[PDB]
């Protein structure tokens, strides 16, 4: 009779989590990367000094 | 610790960790764990007790 509101935004919100989903999860991944790559340079330094010297 | 050899007339220098000199001519390592670890020396300051 009436209550379709409350029940349909709150199904919009469930989906929306759903599409968002994979976006915070490749976003994610893609930050978690992006580190693993911060740790492996500033050993360029020690790296490039052995091989000039 | 930084130590010379005769080259005769003239002399050599050497630079690199810790050593105590035996005779004119010949030194050894200071061996006792408080020298700085080859890591934080320069490629120029390598040289082992017996460099030449």
């Amino acid at each position: 009779f009436t209550l379709i509101e409350l029940m349909i935004v709150i199904a919009i919100v469930g989906i929306l989590a759903a599409v968002a989903l994979p976006a915070y999860q490749d976003y994610t991944a893609r930050a978690q990367v992006s580190e693993a790559i911060l740790l492996a340079e500033g050993q360029k330094s020690a790296v490039t000094e052995y091989y000039l010297n | 610790s930084l130590w010379a050899r005769r080259e005769n007339g003239s002399v050599k220098w050497f630079c690199g960790q810790p050593v105590t000199r035996t005779d004119d001519d010949t030194v050894a390592d200071a061996k006792d764990g408080k020298e700085i670890d080859t890591k934080h020396l320069p490629s120029t300051c390598r040289d082992n007790f017996d460099a030449k």
